[PDB]
RNA sequence: CCUGUCAAACUCCAAACUUACAGACGCCGUUUGACGCGGGGAUUCCGGUGCGCGGGGUA
RNA sequence: AGUGCAAGAGCAAAAGAUAGCUUGACAGUGUUCUUCCCAACGAGGAACGCUGACGCGAAAGCGUGGUCUAGCGAACCAAUU
RNA sequence: UUAGGCGGCCACAGCGGUGGGGUUGCCUCCCGUACCCAUCCCGAACACGGAAGAUAAGCCCACCAGCGUUCCGGGGAGUACUGGAGUGCGCGAGCCUCUGGGAAACCCGGUUCGCCGCCACC
C-alpha cells in the first residue's frame, strides 16, 4: 500500500513578482538554472497597462534541484499550519511554493487517457506537514 | 361497414371536406355510399362526420335500399333479385347485402354505381345543426337509428 | 381614465422591461398586512376569488386592498390576522394621448392579469370573520364580479 | 419580415438543444450516399460548411450525383424543381 | 451532470482516448488508417476500416506476437516499432489491403519517433501510405543503433538478464528479413 | 429554509396543427390523353364580408 | 470568456489564447442556391467544384479573407492591365 | 475482454461513494536520460531507454441512487390547449355541446451507476 502512498515533492516554485527584470540574475544563482519571464494580463492603473511585458520571473525547480533549494530555503522560513494548502502544498517567503503530492500524479498531467487524481489519493494539509516536518524542522 | 348519407349541401364547406365526400362518391346532398371499416376510411368519414350520417345497416334495411336504389354502372335497369342474379357473383339482393356487410365485396366490383341515390326523408330528419347525441341527425347512429334514416329515404 | 380601457385580456403580454422604459411605479403600497411575523397557523382562512379574467390596474388593487385592510381595524392596527393580496402589476399599459398615425401608445401604467377562479386576496383570522366584510368591501372597487371563499373553516 | 437575409427567422431551426451543443460526431460527417436515395435535408447547428439555405430545411431529396464531397439532392419547392448542394453532415437516409 | 442544460462531451473525449477533430480529418481520405498505438511494454498497429456500427479492423501486428518470429528482445524500442508496422503492413496485403493513412493518435508527431517508425516498416510490407522520409528516423536507430551504443558505455548491462550483453541491432536484420517472404500468418 | 408573482422580442418541457418524401386505400387518367412541355390571346395588380388566428387603436 | 461592430446563432485537445511561420485577401473558369418562397427579373451575395500556382503540416488536411446573416451600384464616357 | 486497441450511439453513459484485482499475456503508476525528440525555466510534459518496486492512483470487475439524466406505472388529467361542426348559452368578455387529437409542472413507486461493433488475447 505505502510507498506508493508517501508524499513527495514534484516542483517548487521560485517567483519574484516585480511591476516591471534585472532580479533575474538572482534566482539563477538561488537555484541553478534559467528564470522565466512573467508577461501579465489586463490594463491596470500601476502604470501596467501593457498586456504582453515582463513583470517577474519564476524557476520551477524538479527533483535535487528542489531539495538541494530547499535544503537552505526552508530554514530560512519558520512559519506552518494555516499557512497550507488544502492540498498539501505552501508558499513561504520573493516566492518560494512548494508542491507536494502522491507517486500516481503523472496520471493527471499527461497527454493521453489522462485522468484528475480522487479526493482519496489527494494529499491532506496534515498529511503534508508530516512529510516536510519529517524533514530538518518543525511545524507551526 | 357504414352506409354514409350527406345531409348538408356544398355552399360554405370546407373544399377538403366536399373533396372528401366526393372521394367517398357523394356528389350531391341525400346520395349515400357503403364504405368498409378501415382506419383510412375511418379518418375520412371523421372528416366528414358533420355533413352527413352514419352507422351499420341492418341487413334487412340494406335489402330494402338496394331493392329500392341501386343502380347499373350505367342504365336504369332495375337492381332486383333477377337482377343481381344474372349480373353479381350473388344469386339474389340478400346475399349481396350481405357480402357488402360482410365487406367481401363491393357495388362497384358488381358493376353497381357505388351511390344509393336516396329520396327525402319521409316525415323529415332530426334537423342538420346538431347531432345525434343532441337530437340533430348529424353524425354516427345506431344500427336501430341509420335504419330509420334510410327507410325513411327508402 | 375609466376601467373600460383597460380591463380586458385581449393585448398580447406586455412585460418585458428589457425593451420598454418609462414605467410608471405601482400605487400598491404593500402585499403583506396583519402580522407577517407569523406563519397561517389560523384556524379559518377566507379567499376572495375573482370570477371572470380581467386586467387590473394597480390603481383599483390599491384601492380594493385599502378599503379592506383599513377596514380590517374593526381588529385594530396591531390586531391577530394576516392579509395577502398575491398578484402583481406585470402588465404594462399604454395610450395613445397625429390621430391614427404613429399611434403605439406610451406607458401610462400597469395591472395584473388574473384569470377568472384565481383568488386575488387571502386572509387569516381567528372564528372573527370581519373579514368577510373586508372583502364585500375590496370586490366593490375591481371590474370583476367575485367570489368571497372560506377555505379552513367548518366552524359554521 | 423588417429585413430579408438568409437567416431572417431562423433562430429556432439553426440553434442546438443545450445538451446537442457543441462538435458533432465525425461519422456522419462522412456518410456516403448513392445516386437515387433519398435523404432528409436537415442542418446541422455545430457544423458550418455544407449547409443549404434555411428554406429547404424538411425537405427530402433524391442524391443525384456529388459536386467535391458535397452532393448534389433534387428537391421540388412548391412547384419548383431545384438543386441543393448539400454535405453529409447535413443528411440522413430516409427510412 | 450538474442540470438538464449541462453537456457531457462525447465519452471517447471523457476518456481522453480519441481527438475527434484529427480523427474527422483522417476520415476524409476515405482511406484505411494505420493506427499506430504505444504502451510502455508493447506497440500496437492496425488497419483500420469504417464501419455500420463502428471500426472494423482489417489487420494488425502487436510487439508480443513478435517473438512468435523469433524475436529474443524487449518489445517498446524502435526496432520492435518497426517490425511490428512491416508485420501489420503485410499482414494488411494479405487481407487485401494497398493503401492507409498514418492514425497516430494523441501522439506527439516527433521526428524519428516510434509511430513514425511504425509507418515505415508498414510502408515496406507493401502499403501506399503518405508520408515523408525527412521525418523517419535513419535507418541504424531503426535497427536499434542508439541502444547499442548506449550499452558501449556499459559497465553493468544494459538488458537485466535478457538476451546478450552488447544487444543485437543484427537480430533486428534476421528478423526483418525473417519477415520478407513465406511463414505462417502473413 | 420558508413564503408571494410574471414574459411578443425567456425556455428544462410541450401539443393540436402545418409541412417534405414514400407505401397503401380512395378518387382520377391512358378513344373524355391526365401529369407535363411549347406557343397565341387576355383580363387583372381600388376589393369587400363572415368565421378562426391575429398586430395597432378607448373604440 | 473570447471571437473587430446590431441582433440572433456557431465554437473548448476550438472557430478562442499564445508562439512561430506565411500572404489562399492568389489567377482562370464554372455548377447550384440566393437576390425574386411558391413563380419570371439585373447588379450584388453565398455554398460547392474544376484548372493553374502557392502557404503550412509528418500526414490526412486546412487556406476560394475576418465563424454565419449588413458594409453596396446598370448603360454611355474616362483612366488603368 | 484476470486488466488491451480502434470505435458507434453520444449522460440509460454525468456527479459523488463502497468493496475487489495483478511472479505476466496485459495496462499502469514506476525507474532512468547516451541517443531521436523536448521544455520562451524545469526528461513535469513531450520523446527515447528500461524493469528494482507497487496494485496506493488510473484502469478492469462487482455494487450503492443522495444529485443530474432516460424510460415506465399510478395520480394530476382526458384537466390546459386544440383541427372540424352548431338558429347551444351569454349585454359582453367569454362559455357550452358533439366529433377528432391531447400537454406541462408536481407528487408517490419502479427503471437508470451505460448498451453495442470490429480486432487482438490462457
Ligand atoms: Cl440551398
Ligand atoms: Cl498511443
Ligand atoms: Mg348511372
Ligand atoms: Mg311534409
Ligand atoms: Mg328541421
Ligand atoms: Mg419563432
Ligand atoms: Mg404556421
Ligand atoms: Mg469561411
Ligand atoms: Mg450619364
Ligand atoms: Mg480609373
Ligand atoms: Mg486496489
Ligand atoms: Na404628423
Ligand atoms: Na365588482
Ligand atoms: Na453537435
Ligand atoms: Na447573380
Ligand atoms: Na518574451
Ligand atoms: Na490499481
Amino acid at each position: 500500500f505505502h510507498e506508493m502512498r508517501e508524499p513527495r515533492i514534484e516542483k517548487v516554485v521560485v517567483h519574484m513578482g516585480i511591476g516591471h527584470a534585472n532580479a533575474e540574475d538572482i534566482l539563477g544563482e538561488i537555484t541553478g538554472q534559467m528564470p522565466v519571464r512573467t508577461k501579465a494580463k489586463r490594463t491596470v492603473g500601476e502604470f501596467d497597462i501593457r498586456e504582453g511585458d515582463p513583470i517577474g520571473a519564476k524557476v520551477t525547480l524538479r527533483d535535487e534541484m528542489a531539495e538541494e533549494f530547499l535544503q537552505t530555503a526552508l530554514p530560512l522560513a519558520e512559519l506552518a499550519t494555516s499557512q497550507f494548502d488544502d492540498t498539501g502544498n505552501f508558499s513561504f517567503g520573493l516566492d518560494v511554493t512548494v508542491n507536494l503530492v502522491r507517486p500516481g500524479y503523472r496520471v493527471a498531467k499527461r497527454d493521453k487517457a489522462s485522468r484528475s487524481i480522487p479526493t482519496k489519493h489527494r494529499l491532506n494539509p496534515a498529511d503534508a506537514v508530516a512529510f516536510i516536518e519529517s524533514t530538518y524542522d518543525v511545524e507551526v | 361497414m357504414h352506409a354514409l348519407v350527406q345531409l348538408r349541401g356544398e355552399v360554405n364547406m370546407h373544399t377538403d371536406i366536399q373533396d372528401t365526400l366526393e372521394m367517398l362518391n357523394i356528389h350531391h346532398v341525400n346520395h349515400c355510399t357503403l364504405v368498409p371499416e378501415t382506419d383510412a376510411y375511418r379518418g375520412m368519414v371523421a372528416k366528414v362526420n358533420d355533413f352527413v350520417a352514419f352507422g351499420e345497416p341492418s341487413q334487412e334495411t340494406l335489402e330494402t335500399v338496394l331493392a329500392t336504389r341501386a343502380e347499373p354502372l350505367e342504365g336504369d335497369a332495375d337492381v332486383d333479385d333477377e337482377w343481381v342474379a344474372e349480373h353479381t357473383d350473388y344469386d339474389d339482393i340478400s346475399g349481396l347485402a350481405f357480402a357488402l356487410l360482410s365487406e367481401e365485396t363491393t357495388l362497384r366490383e358488381q358493376g353497381l354505381s357505388p351511390t344509393l341515390r336516396l329520396h327525402p326523408p319521409r316525415g323529415g330528419h332530426d334537423g342538420v345543426k346538431h347531432p345525434v347525441k343532441e337530437g340533430g341527425q348529424l353524425g354516427k347512429h345506431d344500427t336501430e337509428g341509420i335504419d330509420d334514416l334510410l327507410e325513411a329515404m327508402r | 381614465k375609466p376601467g373600460a380601457m383597460y380591463r380586458n385580456s385581449s393585448k398580447p403580454a406586455y412585460t418585458r422591461r428589457e425593451y420598454i422604459s418609462g414605467i410608471p411605479g405601482k400605487k400598491i403600497a404593500q402585499f403583506d398586512m396583519g402580522n407577517n411575523g407569523a406563519g397561517p397557523t389560523y384556524p379559518a382562512q377566507v379567499e376572495l376569488v375573482v370570477e371572470k379574467p380581467v386586467q387590473i390596474r394597480h390603481n383599483a388593487l390599491e384601492a380594493a386592498r385599502v378599503a379592506a385592510n383599513r377596514y380590517v381595524q374593526n381588529s385594530g392596527a396591531a390586531a391577530n390576522y394576516k392579509f395577502r393580496i398575491r398578484k402583481f402589476p406585470f402588465h404594462v399599459i399604454r395610450e395613445n394621448k397625429d390621430g391614427m398615425r404613429a399611434p403605439f401608445g406610451k406607458p401610462v401604467g400597469t395591472a395584473a392579469r388574473v384569470h377568472g377562479a384565481n383568488h386575488i386576496f387571502i386572509a387569516w383570522v381567528n372564528p372573527d370573520p370581519n373579514v368577510e366584510e373586508a372583502w364585500r368591501r375590496a370586490k366593490m372597487k375591481v371590474t370583476p364580479t367575485i367570489n368571497i371563499d372560506s377555505s379552513p373553516a367548518g366552524n359554521a | 419580415p423588417s429585413s430579408n437575409g438568409p437567416l431572417e427567422g431562423t433562430r429556432g431551426k439553426l440553434k442546438n438543444k443545450p445538451r446537442d451543443r457543441g462538435t458533432s460526431p465525425p461519422q456522419r460527417a462522412v456518410e456516403e450516399f448513392d445516386d437515387g436515395e433519398k435523404v432528409h435535408l436537415k442542418i446541422d447547428p455545430s457544423v458550418p460548411n455544407g449547409r443549404f439555405h434555411p428554406r429547404f430545411d424538411g425537405q427530402t431529396g433524391t442524391v443525384e450525383g456529388k459536386q467535391g464531397d458535397a452532393y448534389k439532392v433534387d428537391i421540388v419547392d412548391g412547384g419548383k424543381e431545384k438543386t441543393i448542394i448539400v454535405t453529409a453532415a447535413h443528411l440522413r437516409r430516409q427510412e | 451532470a450538474t442540470g438538464p442544460r449541462y453537456k457531457v462531451p462525447m465519452r471517447r473525449r471523457r476518456e481522453a482516448r480519441t481527438d475527434y477533430h484529427q480523427r474527422l480529418r483522417l476520415l476524409k481520405s476515405g482511406k484505411p488508417r494505420l493506427v499506430a498505438r504505444k504502451s510502455n511494454k508493447h506497440v500496437r498497429a492496425q488497419l483500420v476500416t469504417l464501419g455500420p456500427n463502428g471500426d472494423d479492423t482489417l489487420a494488425s501486428a502487436h510487439s508480443s506476437d513478435l517473438a512468435e518470429y523469433g524475436w529474443e528482445a524487449p518489445t517498446g524500442n524502435m526496432p520492435s516499432a518497426y517490425l511490428t508496422g512491416l508485420l501489420a503492413g503485410l499482414r494488411a496485403q494479405e487481407a487485401g489491403v494497398e493503401e492507409a493513412v498514418l492514425d497516430i493518435g494523441l501522439n506527439s508527431p516527433t521526428p524519428g519517433s516510434k509511430v513514425f517508425a511504425i509507418q515505415e516498416g508498414a510502408i515496406d510490407a507493401g502499403l501506399d501510405i503518405p508520408h515523408n522520409d525527412d521525418v523517419l528516423a535513419d535507418w541504424q536507430r531503426t535497427r536499434g543503433a542508439h541502444i547499442a551504443e548506449y550499452d558501449e558505455q556499459l559497465e553493468e548491462p544494459l538488458y537485466s538478464g535478457d538476451f546478450d550483453a552488447a544487444d543485437l541491432p543484427e537480430h533486428f536484420d534476421e528478423l526483418r528479413e525473417t519477415l520478407l517472404d513465406g511463414d505462417i500468418e502473413l
